[PDB]
């Protein structure tokens, strides 16, 4: 079959170069008239094109970043690359290489892509969070059901893991996304019981960020 | 650069409903060569992009034939004839006649339900993070639906609308709804300068907001 594999440093700090690249098979580029390209997608956004190269070592560039995009290519190799110059936390996305003919004989069009390649663009260094509880406000109940909250606040990089109870609490939960502040990440989840359950059944949140080897169990203490 | 518009940017449907998503671009795509390269792909979720169509009115091969692909000029359509659970995700329309490429924003295809209003939480700053030299206030909205919603946070009644981050989880696979949380961020010293804070939520199932208040001085 066609396969695309893209490849990246994973992460690199903002002003350096980065440079990708996209291994493939079952076509050549040597073949009239065939094309490779890249696109982009940030986590949570839209696709956004940035080059192509044709078989003939024409080169076609998304006029916005061409002073910072250059494409080439090994035919003999079946290799693609885009250098990225003076990149900053905005070219933090995944980066997708796809195959795009000049012709409608050979298809063109973006029938196939890479499952494509993360890059992170960051000063930040290892950061372990803080680990925080999230209480009730003062004081009855007053209802049928309690909502209690852990925040984990300013890790780098990703992923920190959230459970609560060591996972025997794992409905009535939502862990959110994590968002940047900084610089840093942060996440927070949320878990609703039933008002006899809290406080007398004891309700822990247990966090971990590999990163930094942190694990944290914050036990929620009613005001 | 040509833009491409595409209406709605979520479209609720019901399994079964049949979809349609307009795609507008700001200049013809029609090629000097005779064609009109419009496309449109899906992403599903942890996966890239698949094509649907091309040229239009092209499906790609394997796509099945609920799918159709319609229009002219600047004005195109991605009609899907009866919703299946497969097709859940991310649409997104293309031109490839000019350089710059480019791609709508995305339609999501997402799920009707029963409108659910937000239940609301507002938790302080934690004795930890107040010994650590900082404060957070934060607001969960949860179970709601539709999607959208407004939350503000006010400081002894005034609207407070910097060092406020939010985020969203996805519509939930069993009940459909969405959640929300809000954080408000100030410095311990801000934090101990007032008293009373408040997340509002304004939502469709209200005319009024959703209001979750503490004064930090109880506390």
């Amino acid at each position: 079959q066609v396969t695309l594999k893209e490849s990246g440093p994973g992460i690199l700090k903002p002003s350096q170069t980065l440079s990708l690249t996209c291994s493939f098979s079952g076509f050549s580029l040597s073949t009239s008239g065939m094309g490779v390209g890249w696109i982009r997608q940030p986590s949570g956004k839209g696709l956004e094109w940035l080059a192509h190269i044709w078989w003939d070592d024409d080169k076609s560039y998304n006029p916005s970043l061409k002073s910072q995009l250059t494409i080439s290519k090994d035919a003999a190799r079946n290799q693609v690359f885009l250098r990225i110059t003076s990149v900053d936390t905005a070219d933090t996305a995944t980066y997708y290489c796809v195959r795009r003919a000049h012709t409608t004989v050979l298809g063109d069009w973006f029938a196939y892509w890479g499952q494509g390649t993360l890059v992170t663009v960051s000063a930040a260094k290892t950061t372990a969070p803080s680990v925080y509880p999230l209480a009730p406000v003062c004081g009855g109940t007053t209802g049928s059901s309690v909502t209690l909250g852990c925040l984990v606040k300013g890790y780098f990089p990703e992923p920190v893991t959230l459970t609560w109870n060591s996972g025997s609490l794992s409905s009535g939960v939502h862990t959110f996304p994590a968002v940047l502040q900084s610089g840093l990440y942060t996440l927070s989840s949320s878990v609703t019981v039933t008002s006899s359950t809290w406080p007398s059944q004891s309700i822990t949140c247990n966090v971990a960020h590999p990163a930094s080897s942190t694990k944290v169990d914050k036990k929620i203490e009613p005001r | 650069d040509v833009l491409m518009t595409q209406t709605p940017l979520s479209l609720p449907v019901s399994l079964g409903d049949q979809a349609s998503i307009s795609c507008r671009s700001s200049q013809s795509i029609v090629h000097s060569n005779g064609n009109t390269y419009l496309e449109w792909y899906l992403q599903k979720p942890g996966q890239s992009p698949k094509l649907l169509i091309y040229k239009v009115s092209n499906r790609f091969s394997g796509v099945p034939d609920r799918f159709s692909g319609s229009g002219s000029g600047t004005d195109f359509t991605l009609k899907i004839s009866r919703v299946e659970a497969e097709d859940l995700g991310v649409y997104y329309c293309f031109q490839g006649s000019h350089v710059p490429l480019t791609f709508g924003a995305g339609t999501k295809l997402e799920i009707k339900r029963a409108d659910a209003a937000p239940t609301v939480s507002i938790f302080p700053p934690s004795s930890e993070q107040l010994t650590s030299g900082g404060a957070s206030v934060v607001c969960f909205l949860n179970n709601f639906y539709p999607k959208d919603i407004n939350v503000k946070w006010k400081i002894d009644g005034s609207e407070r609308q910097n060092g406020v981050l939010n985020s969203w989880t996805d519509q939930d696979s069993k009940d459909s709804t969405y959640s929300m949380s809000s954080t408000l961020t100030l410095t311990k010293d801000e934090y101990e300068r007032h008293n009373s804070y408040t997340c509002e939520a304004t939502h469709k199932t209200s005319t009024s907001p959703i209001v979750k208040s503490f004064n930090r001085n109880e506390c």
